[PDB]
């Protein structure tokens, strides 16, 4: 799990939950990305913002 | 590597050709303001040892404030023309730049260039552009302007008594200035440029009309004695329109009718006061 | 680097790629000190107060 | 503040310093986190003279300091030109534990202030500072 | 490894859409602007001008059309836990509850009774009455009984720091309300932003009036509102704008007078 | 085709070319070292090409540097902002002074400040005055301020910068002030030049003491403009024309006679002025029968020039409604009464500079 | 005050057996210095719930919508630390005092009051949050606030 | 040389591969050369323009350049804001001039000023008159202003740009002005075209002088709109329609006779108009042949068109309430009471 996360781990903002394992997240630079939510993420802790 | 201090400056000093042609004699009737500026800017540059011996602490900066058109920028021009020190003319709105960090960078560049070329005078016209008292933390413009103002305060605070650099700020809306800029060590000399008095009005009229081919029939005291609260720019506009009317009728001598018409045109004051109130 | 020396609001140096915290830089200006630098109240003592 | 080694904090309400107080800036009591970090502290606000923001900040800080503040040795000072303009909430007994008047210096106090401030200057011997003090009726420091 | 990250961009213009080589101008947020082409796994008709897309980081070819951007504050305004109040908890409001239900609940539950007779049910209800009379209680009952998307909007939540932001929130609220087959929007204390327009010399309540005008335009404007059935409750209905108090925006005016 | 092959080979040679980063020379350190700042980027210590002059690389000179080594490849003239280029290359519409009625006095005042000083500077030098550089055309809406500016731009043979003040506002930090600076830099580099900023109250409004961040940015733009009109550097052979129908809201520093020297009031037309405007706008109208312009003037009290053009348009529209190929006096009567009726919805117009 | 902010937490069985929810809100009103804030301090001394103290004048913000935002966040924090007691001291000071830093005038104060109305009794379900308000001028409060 | 030409084109195709970097041509120098600004906020100098003729370029032109060499590869169409492109109608609403009751004079006044100049332009050039520029439609809510806008968009083949005031109110400075001028440019490029600005009072609020604060940004947007309507560049190819409930709020510079030549008042529908509106809105409704629309019109004093439509809607509600499949006159009479929204009263002691 640590290897999959890697280092460093950037801090972004959950903009939208497109799917169960897909979400649109915006980094600190204001650029949004359509990325995948990995399994070990606590998916019940995910809300917009 | 370490670059020379005078290098890496987006702002340049005033060259010989860039010196304004305005003289102290060109400015009419600001003896109080001239004396305050000289005692706070041009005298400490040449007589810092005298200031130290007497015990006076020379003011690091000068804030020139007053109604618009009352000789602020022109007095700065005259200082630049009649100084043996370096002059660095700048405007507050120039510091606000798209590239984040370039504003404070060029502020410290200006101060570093002035320090490296001491004696030097830094003139920042329209200081309200980077010295307002209200800042919105969620807007990039206000954040950058706050950074610029903080860098300006730090640069003025980092100038010990040894460095021979004098700072001049000019504004006509000093009520909107941040009080932190007026703290001791930053701007210890607030010189007001008020509207001309009657004696000031006649001095300005004489100085401006001395350059114009008038006729002996023109009596400037007719317009000086008028109770209109006009600025030096208003007087210059009155003389300019008198010359304009003289030119219109293909004349190279300004008569009294031209001056009367020019005064009526320029002042153009609506009564705005009903007689029943007094 | 000891984790107990990594206090909040400390200045640290992070490696180029891994961003690994590899040095605790000298602490920045205290926010109170920074605020009072711009406020710049004149320092005083009882000896300079008369009457 | 200097003699008791109490940290002197000036609260002018200026937005320029807000970034140092805190990124929130929604309440002035956000400054307390800084003050507690520098206890003993003296929170100072001067009313230059709508309603006064300095007196509102006084009311909020005093309300916090009444019984809801854990750390001690956090004192609070106002400076104001007039006492009859203060809000009735601030003039209520128990809020301001001591009100101190600073009348304009009389002849002797003016002489003392003159002696203090002329000491920083190259003075010729024999200056009659008493006469100059008499020459400044109703003067401030 | 397999699932590559996709940067979110916005399509701007389609050049040569008719031919077999259509080029798409995309605006990658704060990053840049590019002229790209669709990937082989996306139909040409699945990408339209002005819609958000997701592109790769190498050639920025459009890889997936994306839902429109909605403010998170607007997203949280939709109700996900229904209140614990039923219509049995409201007494003395039989006629008021019936009138409210036949507008906000009956058309959604049994639309077949309305389409057959060529009947267009009212799409707006204003509950008004003195405080404590049961306006928000009836709204909570509606939200508990409803099956469609229920969005609770408090008027004070539509007041924003910056100019035009409240109108933007209203626009996005009606945009995300239109992404559902049937939807209900509750405007509690609509007098916060629904006040009547006035000119007091200065800019008195200009921004709030613009927010109210945007809400009015969404309710009944050039574009059809959709299947949204709005619901507003206020204890000061006399302050509401006449254009907001007009049928087609607030068709039913249910009075929650004091109980007999 | 041989020429087709030549063009294809030209494209091939052009394809190997690489763009060069545009920066600005800050300071020559040594004979082979320079400090240059990219247009929007960091400052670099770079080299210079041996074949370059190195004497045209004064501080502030725009340069093109290699993409890889950042070596100064070339020196370029001062850049013209595309917005400023659009300002200069804006078609006024070939408007002549014969299309303006009742403003002969105002036209003369405007041409006294913008025309004569640029053609006969010694005429004003002999008297001993500096000719005015700024005029403000103010008045109720529709009186002909923009029409006057268009006629001036069409007739006067001089460089003209035409812009609307609301069109220079940009959301980027310091961009509007930079646009003002580039406008005045172009005007200085292309003397003689005239800058017409329409609807100056967009950015020339009074400076707020308790405004928002956007208001502060707009005020920074305004008083960058103020420093350009009358600041430390004297403006030579550049004239400024500013038009607004609400001069009461303008900043007092902008209205100061050092910047806006003349205040030309484009007032509502009087009886003779209304007659002139009606004759101008009813000229190309096909009519039979006597046309008593005097009656329309008498019932046109309070109208503006746009009002009288609308009177002509509505007279033609009444003609069309009756299926006619001509306009008679009765159509003008109905048109002027209809325009007078529509004039009741307009609020106060009497606004003057303070 | 004990029957509303202390007894419901220490002895909820009384209310459960009686079939009534405890009194929702409490406002302490009276002449200055009578002991309203002292009683609030005494409640805060012997409470097992999180105590949040806010002065009414603190709800007046410098930007539009920031007042309602602050009230909304205050009650969100109250909901997070449930059970909790929200002490809105000197509530009347939100209206009896006008500061020029408030961009919106009385209308922004009214919007903040409407947000407070929604938080006290509105659409959103309220957890174990008890509200205590104190004021020496209760005649200046909006009657819908203390309904 | 044909094979060499084809191989050169093949190499160009390799270099001309997507993606392009979108840039704006800033300047054209001679020592033939270009200066461009990429969307990455980078300014580049191109000694050779590239695959685009330098004559076909002007400052501000949108181009697609090589992502690596930044050499101009092609010229791109004019860039308009996505909101402006989204405010252009393409469904072309299905209304008709027969669906509007009691506004025949208003429909005629709008059509002969917006539609007639576009179609029958020869009626104006022969007359030598300029066609009316801009039409404002002001009146009480529910009079049928937006309905007439929908009808005008229905019966016109010209490009239609639906728009509301609050859409032009933007957070950032110059964004509203950019939107207004982009909409007008888009309408110009698709001329003949009509721009409908609903709720004009959102941006049309009168300017004012203040010392502390004010809404100068919305006034800047309004000033941009004023310049677009009648400014330095006379735009006589785009027709402008605006609508408002409160004409007393609008800036007098907006109500000018060059910007909004015709200011049509939409009145309360009179008795015949009210009956006609009820008949219009009862078309798709199963109504018994005994309803007296004249009587309903007599019973609906001070009813706007929206209230008249709501009368039919509530009559349908009541018919469904009692289970009847046909609407009777009593249903309309009782729905008039519902639309009136009279407060509950026990005034049975009168008379
Ligand atoms: N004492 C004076 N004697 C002669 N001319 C004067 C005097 N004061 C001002 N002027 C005139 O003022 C004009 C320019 O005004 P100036 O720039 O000095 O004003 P300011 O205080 O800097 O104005 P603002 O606050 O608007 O920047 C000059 O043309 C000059 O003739
Ligand atoms: N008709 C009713 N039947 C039963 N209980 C009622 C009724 N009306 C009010 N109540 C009770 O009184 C409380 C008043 O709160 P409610 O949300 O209904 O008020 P409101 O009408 O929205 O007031 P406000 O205008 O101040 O927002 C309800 O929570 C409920 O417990
Ligand atoms: N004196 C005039 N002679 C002829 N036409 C005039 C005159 N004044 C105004 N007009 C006509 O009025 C219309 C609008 O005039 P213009 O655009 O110059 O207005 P303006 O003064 O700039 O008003 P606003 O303050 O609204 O910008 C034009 O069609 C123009 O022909
Ligand atoms: N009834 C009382 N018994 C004991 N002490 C009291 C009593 N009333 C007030 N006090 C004392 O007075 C002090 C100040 O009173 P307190 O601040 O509680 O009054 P308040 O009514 O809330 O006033 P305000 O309206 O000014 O906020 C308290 O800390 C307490 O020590
Ligand atoms: N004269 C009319 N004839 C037919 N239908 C009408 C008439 N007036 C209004 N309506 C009906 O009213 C409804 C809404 O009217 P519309 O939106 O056009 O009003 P408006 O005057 O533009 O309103 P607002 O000023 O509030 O924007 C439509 O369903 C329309 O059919
Ligand atoms: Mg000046
Ligand atoms: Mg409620
Ligand atoms: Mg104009
Ligand atoms: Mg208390
Ligand atoms: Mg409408």
């Amino acid at each position: 799990v640590d290897d999959l996360r890697g280092t460093p781990m950037s801090v972004g903002t959950l903009e939208e939950i497109i799917d169960d394992n897909h979400a649109i997240v915006s980094t600190s630079v204001g650029s949004e990305h359509y990325v995948s939510i990995l399994s070990f993420v606590d998916k019940d802790l995910l809300e917009p913002g | 590597d370490v670059l020379p201090p005078e290098a890496d400056s987006s702002i340049m000093m005033l060259t010989s050709d860039q010196k304004p042609d305005v003289m102290y004699a060109d400015i009419g009737g600001m003896d109080i303001q001239k004396q305050e500026v000289r005692e706070a800017v041009e005298l400490p540059l040449t007589h810092f040892e005298l200031y130290k011996q007497i015990g006076i602490d020379p003011p690091r900066g000068v804030l020139m404030y007053g109604p618009p058109g009352c000789g602020k920028t022109m007095l700065a021009k005259a200082v630049a023309h009649h100084t043996t020190a370096a002059f660095i003319r700048v405007v507050g709105s120039e510091f606000v730049q798209k590239y984040l960090g370039e504003g404070p960078r060029m502020v410290r560049d200006v101060f570093r260039l002035a320090k490296e070329n001491a004696p030097a005078i830094i003139f920042i016209d329209e200081i309200d552009a980077i010295a307002t008292k209200r800042f919105d933390a969620q807007t990039g413009a206000d954040r950058e302007v706050q950074r610029i103002l903080l860098e300006l305060l730090n640069q003025m605070d980092g100038f010990d008594q040894n460095v021979n650099v004098k700072v001049i700020m000019a504004t006509n809306r000093a009520d909107t200035l941040d009080p932190a800029l007026l703290r001791p060590g930053r701007l210890d000399r607030k010189i007001e440029f008020p509207l001309p008095d009657r004696r000031q009005k006649r001095l300005i009229f004489s100085t401006i009309t001395s350059k114009m081919n008038l006729s002996e029939e023109v009596d400037l005291e007719d317009y000086v004695a008028r109770p209109d609260k006009i600025s030096g720019a208003d007087i210059n506009s009155i003389c300019q329109e008198s010359g304009m009317l003289a030119v219109r009728e293909n004349r190279y001598i300004v008569l009294a009718k031209d001056f009367e018409k020019a005064y009526k045109t320029v002042i153009k004051k609506d009564e705005q006061e009903h007689e029943f109130y007094k | 680097i000891d984790i107990n020396d990594v206090t909040p609001n400390c200045r640290v140096a992070l490696r180029n790629d891994s961003y690994t915290l590899h040095k605790i830089l000298p602490n920045k200006v205290d926010p109170l000190v920074s605020l009072m630098m711009v406020e710049k109240v004149p320092d005083s003592t009882y000896e300079m107060i008369g009457g | 503040a200097h003699h008791t080694d109490c940290t002197f904090i000036r609260v002018s309400g200026s937005e320029l310093v807000q970034k140092f107080i805190g990124e929130g800036a929604r309440m002035v009591r956000e400054l307390f986190v800084m003050a507690r970090e520098h206890a003993p502290s003296i929170i100072f606000m001067d009313e230059i003279d709508g309603d006064s923001e300095v007196q509102r900040t006084m009311l909020e800080l005093l309300n916090q300091l009444d019984g809801f503040e854990a750390t001690k040795n956090i004192k609070v000072i106002m400076a104001t030109n007039r006492i009859d303009i203060l809000d009735s909430a601030l003039l209520r007994p128990g809020r301001i534990d001591r009100k101190i008047e600073f009348p304009p210096p009389n002849e002797e106090a003016r002489l003392d202030i003159l002696k203090i401030h002329s000491r920083k200057m190259n003075l010729t011997r024999g200056i009659n500072l008493r006469k100059i003090a008499e020459l400044m009726p109703g003067a401030s420091g | 490894q397999s699932e590559q990250p996709l940067q979110v961009a916005r399509c701007t213009k389609i050049i040569n859409a008719d031919s077999e080589d259509p080029k798409y101008i995309i605006n990658v947020k704060q990053f840049a602007k590019f002229v790209v082409d669709l990937s082989d796994q996306v139909a040409p008709t699945d990408i339209e001008e002005g819609m958000r897309v997701g592109v790769d980081r190498n050639k920025y070819q459009i890889h997936i059309p994306l839902p429109p951007k909605i403010d998170p504050t607007v997203t949280m305004m939709q109700v996900e836990e229904k209140p614990d109040v039923t219509y049995s908890d409201v007494g003395g409001c039989k006629e008021q509850i019936e009138k409210l239900r036949e507008v906000v609940e009956t058309p959604l539950l049994h639309p077949e009774r309305f389409v057959n007779l060529g009947i267009e049910p009212p799409k707006g209800v204003l509950l008004f009455g003195p405080p404590g009379t049961g306006k928000t209680l009836c709204a909570r009952a509606v939200a508990n009984r409803t099956d469609a998307c229920f969005i609770r909007v408090i008027g004070s939540e539509l007041v924003q720091k910056y100019v035009g932001e409240g109108a933007r929130m209203v626009r996005e609220l009606f945009e995300m309300a239109r992404t559902k087959k049937a939807c209900l929007i509750f405007f509690d204390e609509i007098d916060a932003i629904g006040g009547a327009r006035f000119d007091d010399g200065a800019g008195g309540d200009n921004e709030v009036q613009r927010t109210m005008l945007e809400l009015i335009n969404q309710l009944d404007g050039f574009d059809p509102r959709g299947n949204i059935k709005v619901l507003m409750a206020t204890n000061r209905p006399d302050t509401l704008d006449p254009a907001l108090m007009r049928p087609g925006r607030l068709d039913r005016k249910i009075e929650f007078s004091l109980p007999d | 085709l041989t020429k087709q092959y030549e063009k294809s080979e030209n494209d091939l040679k052009a394809l190997q070319s690489v763009g060069q980063i545009v920066g600005e020379v800050l300071k020559q350190l040594t004979e082979e070292k320079f400090i240059v700042k990219a247009t929007n980027g960091p400052r670099y210590v770079v080299g210079c090409r041996r074949q370059l002059d190195k004497s045209k690389l004064k501080p502030g000179t725009r340069v093109a540097l290699d993409m890889t080594t950042l070596t100064i490849m070339r020196y370029l003239p001062r850049e013209v902002d595309p917005l400023v280029y659009n300002m200069s290359h804006e078609d006024p519409g070939n408007v002549s002074y014969s299309e303006i009625g009742g403003l002969s006095e105002q036209i003369r005042e405007l041409r006294e400040v913008i025309e004569l000083p640029l053609t006969n500077p010694e005429l004003f030098q002999r008297v001993g005055i500096i000719p005015p550089k700024g005029c403000l055309l103010y008045g109720p809406p529709g009186t002909g301020k923009t029409l006057l500016a268009r006629a001036v731009a069409s007739q006067l043979d001089c460089n003209f910068l035409k812009v609307v003040s609301s069109s220079i506002v940009d959301k980027y930090i310091g961009e509007s002030a930079r646009l003002i600076r580039e406008m005045f830099n172009y005007a200085r580099d292309h003397q003689p030049c005239i800058i017409f900023m329409d609807e100056i109250d967009a950015i020339g409004g009074r400076r707020f003491s308790e405004g928002t961040s956007a208001d502060r940015e707009i005020q920074r733009t305004l008083m960058e403009l103020l420093n350009q009109m009358d600041g430390f550097d004297t403006l030579h052979r550049v004239k400024m024309i500013m038009a607004t129908n609400r001069p009461d809201t303008l900043d007092p520093a902008l209205l100061r006679p050092g910047r806006l020297d003349r205040k030309i009031h484009i007032d509502l037309p009087n009886e003779q002025a209304r007659l002139d405007i009606l004759k101008i706008h009813a000229g190309p109208i096909t009519k039979h029968g006597e046309i008593d312009y005097e009656a329309i003037v008498k019932l046109s009290d309070g109208f503006n020039g746009a009002d009288l053009r609308n009177v002509c348009t509505e007279a033609g529209m009444f003609a069309i409604r009756a299926d006619h190929d001509f306009v008679v006096q009765e159509d003008f009567m109905k048109a002027v009464r209809k325009v007078a009726d529509s004039k009741k919805l307009e609020s106060k117009l009497d606004y003057k500079p303070v | 005050i004990k029957e509303s902010v202390e007894l419901p937490l220490t002895h909820p069985e009384y209310y459960e057996e009686m079939g009534i929810k405890p009194p929702k809100g409490v406002i302490l009103y009276g002449p200055p210095g009578t002991g309203k804030t002292l009683l609030a301090k005494a409640v805060a001394n012997q409470t097992s719930a999180t105590f949040l103290r806010v002065v009414g004048s603190e709800l007046i913000q410098k930007y539009l919508g920031d007042g309602p935002k602050l009230v909304r966040e205050l009650f969100r924090v109250a909901e997070e630390h449930a059970p909790s007691i929200v002490f809105i001291d000197e509530i009347d000071a939100i209206g009896t005092k006008r500061y020029d830093s408030n961009s919106g005038g009385e209308r922004e104060i009214q919007r903040t009051m409407l947000e407070l109305l929604n938080q006290l009794d509105g659409f959103d379900s309220r957890g174990d949050v008890k509200v205590i308000m104190a004021t020496n001028r209760i005649e200046t409060l909006d009657p819908a606030l203390i309904r | 040389m044909k094979d060499k030409i084809k191989e050169n084109s093949e190499k160009i195709k390799v270099n001309k591969t997507l993606p392009y970097l979108v840039s704006n041509v800033i300047e054209l120098l001679d020592v033939k050369c270009a200066v461009i600004k990429t969307s990455t906020r980078q300014t580049y100098f191109l000694p050779v323009i590239g695959l685009v003729d330098a004559e076909k370029l002007k400052p501000g032109d949108l181009v697609g350049v090589n992502k690596d060499s930044y050499l101009i590869l092609e010229t791109l169409p004019t860039e308009y804001d996505s909101r402006v492109k989204a405010m252009e109608v393409d469904e072309r609403p299905t209304e008709q001039y027969s669906d509007i009751g009691g506004l025949d004079k208003q429909i005629q006044e709008l059509v002969e000023a917006i539609v007639l100049p576009m179609n029958h332009k020869e009626k104006f050039e022969n007359l030598g008159i300029q066609p009316p520029k801009g039409v404002l439609m002001y009146g009480p809510p529910g009079t049928g202003k937006t309905l007439l806008a929908r009808a005008c968009a229905a019966q016109t083949k010209a490009t239609f740009l639906k728009l509301a005031g609050p859409q032009l109110v933007q957070m950032f400075i110059g964004d509203g002005a950019k939107l207004v001028r982009d909409a007008f440019a888009l309408a110009k490029e698709k001329a003949p075209s009509i721009i409908f600005i609903d709720e004009l009072d959102a941006i049309g609020t009168k300017r004012f002088d203040s010392e502390k604060a004010g809404d100068r940004e919305v006034q800047r947007t309004m000033l941009e709109l004023l310049n677009q309507l009648d400014g330095f560049q006379p735009n006589t190819q785009v027709k402008v329609i605006a609508a408002t409930n409160r004409v007393d709020i609008l800036d007098p510079a907006l109500l000018r006779s060059g910007r909004l030549d015709r200011k049509i008042e939409f009145p309360m529908p009179n008795e015949e108009a009210r009956a006609r509106i009820m008949q219009i809105h009862s078309r798709k409704m199963n109504v018994s042949p005994d309803v007296n629309y004249e009587e309903l019109a007599r019973c609906t004093d001070d009813f706007n068109g929206a209230q008249c439509k709501a009368v039919c809607v509530e009559a349908g509600m009541i018919a469904l309430r009692r289970g009847a499949t046909e609407l009777t006159h009593e249903d309309y009479m009782e729905g008039i009471l519902e639309v009136q929204a009279k407060k509950k009263a026990n005034l049975q002691y009168y008379a």
